[PDB]
């Protein structure tokens, strides 16, 4: 099933160098979120911060539906090893 | 300049460094920053603390001869803490 | 390639709310479009009102607002002012450039309004005899001082040829304008329908010829 | 309080290339890039660039890319833009629009400068030809002052006899030179019962024409 859906994508010609088209030809828009584990070592002779956080973002690429509509197959699927992704 | 606060860089050059070498002739640009060191700290940290150290001295020339005990503390105390804050 | 529409002009009372939109021919205008508002007073004085995600110019009147009404780009007066009455440009950020739109006159209402005074002038036989032919067209006293001249040569509507001047205004706080479709002498003679249709808020005015 | 003032108007031959300039004051000119804007009488208003004062980097819209070239000088405070191989379609009047975020751009517009106006003409000073504007076989007659340069030129009727009903319209510039009109409405039964003579002058050239309207 999510194998199957994973190899129906990238059997086709799909190039992780490339740019998700889009519907006008604008700009691929990035949603981010951001959310802060720990904040330590506030150095402030260097003047400079330690951090650990985890990134979030997420765009749309039309070449990686699947499922469309769906409402017949899962919902998302999680993207194994070995398949490229433009990112 | 303001992650930089110890120094104040007041001068920037763009030269060639090209040299003649065992192996060859090589190309070579130079960028060059000059830094000036920032006075406030060591005018506070280093020479007013040291003038108000030695005009303590003196404060021992007002004492009566005969009490000497006090003009060695002071003399004494000064030149010790002297030496620490040059180590 | 891609066009920005806004309202030929719109109307309203001191106190009142009015809203200018603006509309992307690519489709709906999102944020990534940054949409910006830019107002024209007499004389050639612009100066910006909102843009960017929700920031304003400084001094930027708070009655201004910005938004994002169906699919297109609003900008809302709440409680117009006499002095909001200019002329108010919207612009859409299309990836790499700006693209603005025709500009809103938006008329804070001063006057009783005035249907446009329409004539057709034809070429003068002075002027024929250089093989050249001036149809003129002359609006006055209208307002508010927005119209929109069309012509038509034989039923058929001209594309080229025509020009018609800004608005101007009148002594008596009425509006004026001036159009001239040109032609040459042995095309003036070619033909005998010449249009020259007015609209004026709603409704027309027309003054053929032959 | 912040401005920008710009350059004085400009005329100049076809060919040629000017530079207008946009002087800065009341705020820390390198913190805020400056837009270049476009506005002609034959179109909308168009984008040309954007000039980052602090960075001297710039981003030109594609139609304009050859046409404008922004720079900028940090001493003087000023933002210049060069126009080459001006042509009848660069005649317009050129504004200057700071965007609106410190030291970051927010794609938002901020103040104006009261605009350039470049005028690009081949025409040497061309006395104006009058030709008389009749109703077609409450009456309105016109004058009709017909490719002349520079302006300006004025129109009166019957030397300030009437003056109720008079409308000078602006100009339209077609063939490197300009051309107006002026209407004027009396009661139909007057005409051509009354002497209707439009003034016209052309102070440029010294030139004074009397254009009667007659059917």
């Amino acid at each position: 099933s999510d194998s199957k859906i994973l190899a129906h994508l990238f059997t086709s010609g799909y190039d992780f160098r490339v740019r998700p088209p889009t519907d006008n030809g604008g700009p691929v828009v990035v949603s981010v979120n951001m959310l802060l584990r720990t904040i330590s070592k506030i150095d402030v002779v260097n003047m400079e911060y330690s951090a650990q956080l985890t990134l979030r973002e997420s765009w749309i690429d039309k070449r990686l539906s699947y499922g469309v509509k769906g409402d017949g197959q899962p919902d998302f699927v999680i993207l194994t090893v070995g398949h490229q992704i433009w990112m | 300049s303001s992650s930089l606060p110890s120094f104040q860089l007041t001068n920037t050059s763009t030269t060639y460094c090209t040299s003649v070498t065992n192996t060859g002739i090589y190309s070579c640009l130079r960028t060059t920053i000059q830094l000036k060191r920032e006075f406030s700290f060591y005018l506070l940290q280093l020479y007013i603390p040291s003038c108000m150290l030695v005009i303590v001295s003196w404060v021992s020339f007002w004492f009566d001869r005969t009490a000497i005990p006090a003009r060695v503390t002071l003399g004494v105390t000064t030149l010790l803490t002297m030496t620490a804050q040059s180590a | 390639q891609a066009v920005v529409t806004q309202e030929s002009a719109l109307t309203t009372s001191p106190g009142e709310t009015v809203t200018l939109t603006c509309r992307s021919s690519t489709g709906a205008v999102t944020t990534i479009n940054f949409a910006n508002w830019v107002q024209e007073k007499p004389d050639h004085l612009f100066t910006g009102l909102i843009g960017g995600i929700n920031n304003r110019a400084p001094g930027v009147p708070a009655r201004f607002s910005g938004s994002l009404i169906g699919d297109k780009a609003a900008l809302t007066i709440t409680g117009a002012q006499t002095e909001d009455e200019a002329i108010y440009f919207c612009a859409l950020w299309y990836s790499n450039h700006w693209v603005f739109g025709g500009g809103t006159k938006l008329t804070v209402l001063g006057q009783p309004k005035s249907s446009p005074s329409v004539t057709l002038f034809p070429p003068s036989s002075e002027e024929l005899e250089t093989n050249k032919a001036t149809l003129v067209c002359t609006i006055t006293d209208f307002y508010p001082g927005v119209v929109t001249v069309d012509w038509k040569v034989d039923g058929t509507p001209v594309t080229q040829g025509m020009e018609t001047t800004q608005p101007s205004k009148q002594s008596n706080n009425k509006y004026m304008a001036s159009s001239y479709l040109t032609l040459t002498a042995r095309a003036w003679e070619r033909h005998s329908s010449y249009s020259c249709q007015v609209t004026h808020e709603g409704h027309t005015v027309e003054k053929s010829l032959s | 309080e912040v401005q920008l003032q710009q350059s004085g108007p400009e005329l100049v031959r076809p060919g040629a290339s000017m530079k207008i300039s946009c002087k800065a004051s009341g705020y820390s000119f390198t913190g805020y890039t400056m837009n270049w804007v476009k506005q002609s009488h034959g179109k909308n208003l168009e984008w040309i660039g954007l000039i980052n004062p602090y960075n001297g980097g710039t981003s030109y819209n594609q139609k304009f890319k050859g046409k404008a070239t922004l720079t900028v000088d940090k001493s003087s405070s000023t933002a210049y833009m060069e126009l080459l191989s001006l042509t009848s379609e660069d005649s317009a009047v050129y504004y200057c629009a700071r965007d609106g975020d410190y030291y970051r751009y927010g794609r938002y517009f901020d103040y104006w400068g009261q605009g350039t106006t470049l005028t690009v003409s081949s025409a040497k000073t061309t006395p104006p030809s009058v030709y008389p504007l009749a109703p077609g076989s409450m009456v309105t007659l016109g004058c009709l002052v017909k490719g002349y340069f520079p302006e300006p030129v004025t129109v009166t009727w019957n030397s300030g006899s009437l003056s109720s009903g008079v409308h000078t319209f602006p100009a339209v510039l077609q063939s490197d030179l300009y051309t107006l009109s002026s209407s004027v409405t009396v009661p139909s039964s007057t005409w051509p019962s009354e002497t209707v003579t439009c003034n016209v002058a052309h102070p440029a050239s010294s030139t004074k024409v009397d254009k009667k309207i007659v059917p």
